């Protein structure tokens, strides 16, 4: 095509899945679209405290053309409510839709979404907006100062998130500890109306594939030390939709209080970065210690 | 980093709180006795109400402060549902405390609570007064509904005197090893107008700015309270003097006309020397000028005309 | 021919380009040179009714963008639209943040196409103070892609921060000295035959409003065409169409006031108000008569000037014309 | 890109060294950041004195060029109700820094537009999280701020811009552009600025536009008056002289001619005459009272429209009657 970027596919599950994953970040706000030869990424940020990035790779599209030469990537911003409404009306007859193509022609042009059916094609153009000065790359995991890492199965994490949500969890604490004889302890401690509750993942290579505590440098493994991360549930719960489709989840917390969740569902890959609370109260610390001991 | 002096030197104990000596002594008596009743603490900003209530709770509950105190303020959710669930569950909690000690529910800025929540608090206080006690903190005691006031002992804090402000300022200076002069401390106290939070903020700003707290150095950053300037302007016996004050001391310093007229109304409300007829006529003229300003004509000419009319009223 | 003759003269002869705008060169020059400098600032047009503010902004937008690009580069809101704080914070903000649309090759070759949009807030003086405050940082933050144009008759209704943010342009009153050429051109285009001095009389009566003068000229032309006698229009007909009290009636009022009898003045005013004369015109004519009269002293002129000012302010407040006129006449009689 | 911007935004200070006319405040804040002891700040002042520019420059100095990542800026164009304070501001203030870059900064520009409930909710947010966060409030009207919020903030007053700072900024703009300004033109520009730099920049841009050949033409006071359509001092002096010495007919004719020569507005003439009379030495004080009252009434009436000729005659009569005392 004559467009700078044009990607067409026959699977409509990827688009709706990505939109559903992005929904928990606000039904009426902005979404950033990054376009490059590797693929197309959707980025959202909330309150400068949490960030989500969902990547659709080149393999997911039956055809993918990126003819831009001056710039190696293209950045645009759209309103999520517009896309949500347009797709909801256009996707009412989900059985008949056969092709879906995205297109873009550089700055100053709309983002074009076309649903192609057997004999009817629907074309919608989304207006673009200036990108806010805030840089989404600011909230990133310092890969040289990982406090701990863990690999978890998607279903168990999704069940834990559902349990936390249903009890009206208000504060969450991620507790990670390692010992000898391959003893691992990964737990989520919730402060809610019920008081203090705990959800502990088993130390087996089917729900907790691996767990490591690196003493805040990613190199030296230390046993007997416990890493505790304090988060507000309003931001922690925003990964529930992503975990619903997730096949594997990788938690990585650094010393700067940044937690990164890598969700793997050819596929959809999601990155969620969140900041930790300023500090933990004495009562919360005492309750957590009593729960874990 | 280093905390600002206002938060760094917040008292931890009742003994370090100055001003309202009788009230603080009563609070210390309650703290050392234990039988704390429902209480309301009212007063102007920055005089130690929050500090006093928190210190009293800490001293009363000792190690049990974490599990025996429930603190809520205007920045938290405090609707009727909160009263129905969180406060109710806290008051129902069975906590073993030393004899004469009770759980404390601190409601800072209680005046802002909604009517429904305040009405709901009545039954909670009636049912759980045996093991729970409420400490309301507010600026306007009348903003708490009468049924709640009926159960509480009232405690009104007065504005701090220059002596107590000077004493605590000297303590802070001794702790910080700050070089100063007497005139500088007098200027700081004069500008504070009885608000100690402002006094400490201005002291820190002056110490940073020049290191030595002099009157000239204090007045370089901190300005004299504009209400006193407005009072001097209004009480001037000559129209020329009033106009000169309005120009040099208020208009040329960037004070907005709306602020000037509002301050003029507030000051005129408390002019004891003037007669009642003159006072009400001045209030009428100030109100007319305020109405003109609100329409968009916020000019120096309107303020000058208001001053001229006030002077006519005086004659 | 009928299609072109299906519009009132005010809309028919609305300026198309900035060259057609008259008597407002002090701002038109800056706006014109902006077409080359491409450095348009935020604008605050203010002035009395019918001086060419809306026409000027429309002509500027047309010259900048053109028939096609304008539809994507212009957002116009006026008093007929909802302009609450929510509107300012959502719709205006969204448009101001919109990316600059790509011009077409024809647009680029035919028009300058500056790289920003324009938001026009006509009758901005009707907006609330809070809504105006909501615009302050929107105007500054997105000045790289958006420029604001506020238009008003009462500049004091614009909050000071907005006036500071906007470069101010005062539109002058259009009178017989600076707007005569445009009116003469309009009359020539319509073949309106009038006696010498009629156009100047119309402009004097309009009192700074060219729209009113054009409407009066159209009314006179319609009357002359209906009569179909071939005679030139006269100043008396223009005065009658404009609602000017005849000189004899004003003289009768003046003699009644000079007599000083309350009952006679009351009866004469009661009979006079039956005709339906607008009190504003009568007050203006009385001011012109008394202030320029050489038979009265300085104290009388000072007192009557203050009385006329008070009466005019009261009338502008929307008061009963009969009561105000009778009070003014009695007061002048007691002088 | 900066070339296309309006001069008011093109010349926005980027560093604290570029902010003029606020030496005391600027020195205090600079040394505070040098010592890393920034308290909660309030910047109170009239329009266009450099409050927003100063706070943005301070944020840039504190956080270098990445201030946008650890600075939360909110103004009147955004909703700032009690729900916003409870959720967004609270969550930002209670979270750790991006890279442990000291403390976070929250800027509440135009905070006088916030509701009482939101301001009340802000008190404990400011107090509790002082260690991790610092608040900056900016205002033009202090009466809209609650007493508690004022008590919690260290106050700094931005005065109207002094003449020397305006001259230095004008010289900087003139060297930046290829523009020449006459001393009388600069004096008139400062006089009409009223301590607002935005007005100076806008009028200078309009004057440059007015020049036929800006590469060589020099801006004179006449150019400034043409661009602003304001009366000249000579016109005001002549009108006042005619009012105070000539008869009613002569004064009326003089006022009409002076106004028709350049299409001057009556309100501008009234303001100029008021400024002139403020320096007059009056031996009778009732004259000042009558002048002020009547001229304020005339200004208020003009603000709502009305008849222009009647208002001008009213000004003449009011001045004459006041000086007849
Ligand atoms: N009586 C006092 N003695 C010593 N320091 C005081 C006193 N009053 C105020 N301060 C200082 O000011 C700070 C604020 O005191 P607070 O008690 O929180 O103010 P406040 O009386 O609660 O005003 P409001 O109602 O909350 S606006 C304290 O942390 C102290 O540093
Ligand atoms: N300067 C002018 N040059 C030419 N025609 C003008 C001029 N001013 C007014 N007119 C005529 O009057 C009509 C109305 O002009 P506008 O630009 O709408 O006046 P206005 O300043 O917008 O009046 P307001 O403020 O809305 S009451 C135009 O369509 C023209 O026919
Ligand atoms: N002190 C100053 N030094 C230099 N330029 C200034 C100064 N103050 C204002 N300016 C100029 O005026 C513009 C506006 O300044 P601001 O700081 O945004 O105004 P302000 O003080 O915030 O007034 P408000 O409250 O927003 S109406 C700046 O971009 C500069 O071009
Ligand atoms: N009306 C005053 C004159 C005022 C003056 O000339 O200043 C007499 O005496
Ligand atoms: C002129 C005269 O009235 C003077 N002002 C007195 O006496
Ligand atoms: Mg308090
Ligand atoms: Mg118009
Ligand atoms: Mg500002």
């Amino acid at each position: 095509l004559a467009n700078k970027f044009s990607a067409s596919t026959v699977h409509l599950e990827h688009i709706t899945t990505a939109l559903s994953c992005l929904t928990p970040f606000g039904s009426k706000d902005d979404v950033l679209i990054f376009i490059d030869a590797d693929g197309l990424s959707f980025v959202r940020e909330n309150n400068h405290v949490i960030k989500i990035q969902l990547l659709l790779s080149r393999e997911l599209f039956m055809s993918y053309s990126y003819r831009n030469e001056t710039e190696d990537h293209m950045k645009l911003c759209v309103k999520i409510n517009h896309i949500l409404d347009s797709v909801s009306v256009m996707n009412r007859n989900s059985d008949d839709i056969v092709e879906c193509t995205l297109s873009y022609d550089g700055h100053g042009s709309p983002f074009v979404l076309i649903f192609e059916d057997s004999f009817i094609s629907e074309r919608v153009e989304y207006s673009t907006y200036l990108i806010k000065d805030f840089d989404t790359n600011g909230l990133e995991l310092d890969r040289e100062r990982i406090s701990f890492e863990a690999i978890i199965k998607g279903e168990a994490l999704h069940s834990a998130l559902k349990d936390l949500k249903e009890i009206g969890c208000k504060e969450c604490y991620v507790y990670a500890k390692t010992e000898a004889n391959d003893e691992n302890v990964f737990a989520l401690i919730s402060k809610s109306q019920l008081g203090f509750s705990k959800i502990k993942l088993p130390s087996n290579r089917s729900i907790l594939e691996k767990l490591q505590v690196f003493d805040g440098d990613s190199t030296t493994v230390i046993d007997g030390f416990a890493v505790i991360g304090f988060f507000d549930f309003t931001s922690f719960d925003k990964i529930r939709k992503s975990t619903k489709i997730a096949s594997k989840v990788l938690f990585r917390m650094d010393v700067h209080g940044v937690l990164s969740v890598n969700i793997l569902s050819p596929g959809i890959v999601i990155e969620v970065c969140m900041l930790e609370k300023e500090s933990i109260d004495e009562a919360a610390q005492t309750e957590i210690e009593l729960l874990m001991e | 980093l280093q905390l600002p002096w206002v938060e760094k030197y917040r008292p931890q104990v009742l003994s370090d709180i100055v001003g309202n000596k009788e009230t603080i002594d009563r609070l210390q008596q309650i703290a050392k006795d234990g039988n704390m009743p429902h209480m309301i603490i009212s007063g102007m900003p920055g005089i130690g109400k929050t500090t006093s209530v928190h210190c009293l709770a800490h001293e009363l509950l000792g190690r049990s402060y974490a599990d025996g105190v429930l603190e809520l303020n205007a920045s938290d959710d405090r609707g009727i549902d909160v009263v129905r669930n969180q406060i109710k569950h806290f008051a129902q909690k069975k906590l073993h405390l030393p004899p004469g000690k009770h759980k404390i529910v601190i409601l800072d800025e209680a005046d802002s609570m909604t009517a429904g929540a305040q009405q709901a608090l009545r039954r909670t206080m009636e049912l759980y007064s045996n093991s729970t006690r409420f400490a309301f903190a507010c600026n306007q005691s009348n903003k708490i509904i009468e049924p709640l006031q009926s159960r509480c002992a009232i405690l009104r804090y007065s504005k701090l005197s220059d002596e107590d402000v000077l004493k605590r300022l000297l303590q802070i200076i001794k702790l910080e090893d700050v070089k100063y002069t007497n005139d500088g401390l007098e200027a700081i106290i004069f500008t504070a107008e009885g608000d100690m939070r402002q006094a400490i903020n201005n002291l820190q700003s002056t110490v940073a700015g020049h290191g030595l707290v002099n009157a000239d150095n204090v007045f370089k950053i901190v300005d004299s309270p504009h209400p006193l300037i407005v009072k001097k302007m209004l009480l001037a016996s000559n129209l020329e003097d009033s106009i000169q004050i309005l120009r040099t001391d208020l208009w040329k310093k960037g004070y907005s006309s709306i602020d000037i007229v509002t301050t003029s109304f507030r000051v005129t409300k408390n002019l004891a020397q003037v007669k009642e007829s003159v006072r009400l006529e001045m209030i009428k003229e100030i109100g007319l000028t305020h109405m003109r300003i609100l329409e968009g004509v916020g000019t120096y000419l309107q303020l000058a005309s208001m001053l001229a009319k006030i002077h006519k009223l005086n004659n | 021919e009928q299609s072109l003759a299906q519009q009132p003269w005010v809309e028919k002869y609305r300026p198309k380009n900035l060259d057609e705008v008259t008597a407002q060169d002090h701002a038109v020059t800056v706006l014109k040179k902006t077409l080359k400098s491409a450095n348009l600032p935020h604008m605050l047009f203010y002035g009395p009714p019918g001086t060419g503010k809306t026409s000027t902004i429309l002509a500027l937008t047309k010259e900048l963008y053109g028939p096609d690009l304008m539809k994507s580069r212009i957002l116009e809101l006026n008093a007929s639209d909802e302009r609450g704080i929510s509107i300012v914070r959502e719709k205006v903000k969204n448009f101001a943040r919109l990316t600059v649309s790509k011009p077409s090759k024809h647009d680029l070759e035919n028009y300058p196409c500056p790289p920003y949009k324009i938001i026009i807030l006509d009758e901005a003086d009707s907006m609330t103070a809070d809504a105006q405050s909501a615009l302050r940082r929107t105007m500054e933050t997105y000045s790289g892609v958006t420029r604001f144009c506020l238009i008003c008759n009462y500049v004091t209704r614009i909050i000071d921060p907005l006036a500071s943010r906007c470069s101010k342009f005062r539109f002058k009153a259009l009178d017989a000295s600076n707007a005569i050429d445009r009116l003469r051109f309009i009359s020539e285009q319509e073949n309106v035959k009038c006696d010498d001095g009629v156009l100047e009389r119309i402009l004097d009566i309009s009192a700074g409003d060219l729209r009113r003068g054009i409407t009066l000229l159209q009314s006179a032309s319609k009357g002359a065409q209906y009569l179909g006698d071939g005679k030139n229009i006269t100043s008396t007909q223009v005065e009658e169409l404009a609602g000017v009290v005849p000189h004899d009636i004003l003289i009768e009022i003046v003699e009644k006031v000079k007599s000083g009898d309350f009952d006679e003045i009351k009866k004469y005013v009661n009979t006079f108000m039956k005709s339906g004369w607008s009190a504003a015109s009568v007050v203006n004519q009385l001011h012109e008569y008394y202030i320029t009269n050489d038979n009265f002293d300085t104290n009388f002129k000072n007192q009557i000037s203050w009385l006329l000012f008070t009466t005019d302010s009261r009338l502008n407040n929307g008061t009963n014309e009969h009561i105000q006129l009778l009070n003014l006449l009695v007061k002048i009689s007691q002088l | 890109s900066k070339e296309n911007l309006p001069w008011v935004e093109k010349y926005r200070p980027e560093t604290l060294d570029e902010v003029y006319g606020q030496n005391e405040v600027i020195t205090t804040v600079r040394k505070f950041v040098d010592e890393g002891k920034l308290p909660h700040l309030l910047f109170y002042g009239p329009p266009g004195t450099g409050k927003t520019s100063t706070i943005v420059a301070l944020a840039r100095e504190i956080y270098g060029k990445n201030y946008s990542n650890m600075v939360l800026e909110l103004n009147a164009s955004d909703d700032r109700g009690i729900d916003v304070v409870r959720n967004q501001i609270k969550d930002f203030a209670s979270t750790r820094q991006i890279f442990s870059k000291g403390f976070k900064l929250i800027i509440l520009d135009e905070a006088d537009a916030m509701t009482n409930a939101a301001q009340n909710a802000l008190r404990r947010v400011i107090e509790r999280y002082t260690k991790n966060t610092r608040f900056c409030v900016l205002a033009n009207y202090a009466h809209k701020l609650t007493p508690a919020l004022l008590s919690r903030c260290t106050r700094f007053r931005f005065q109207p811009l002094p003449q020397e700072a305006i001259e230095r900024r004008i010289a900087n703009v003139l060297v930046h552009e290829k523009l020449k300004l006459s001393p009388n033109a600069e004096k008139a520009l400062i006089e009409l600025s009223n301590g607002d730099m935005r007005r100076v920049l806008n009028v200078l841009q309009s004057c440059k536009a007015t020049l036929d050949n800006p590469d060589e033409d020099e801006i004179s006071d006449d150019v400034i008056y043409e661009c602003c359509g304001a009366p000249r001092p000579s016109d005001l002096k002549a009108v006042l002289k005619s009012i105070l010495e000539d008869d009613w007919g002569t004064a009326h004719y003089t006022l009409n001619k002076v106004r028709s020569a350049k299409g001057l507005a009556l309100i501008d003439l009234i303001e100029g005459i008021v400024k002139i009379l403020e320096d007059y030495e009056l031996q009778n004080e009732e004259t000042r009272v009558h002048l002020l009252t009547k001229l304020a009434d005339i200004e208020y009436s003009i603000s709502k429209g009305g008849n222009d000729q009647i208002q001008g005659s009213a000004v003449i009569g009011a001045i004459k009657a006041s000086f007849e005392n």
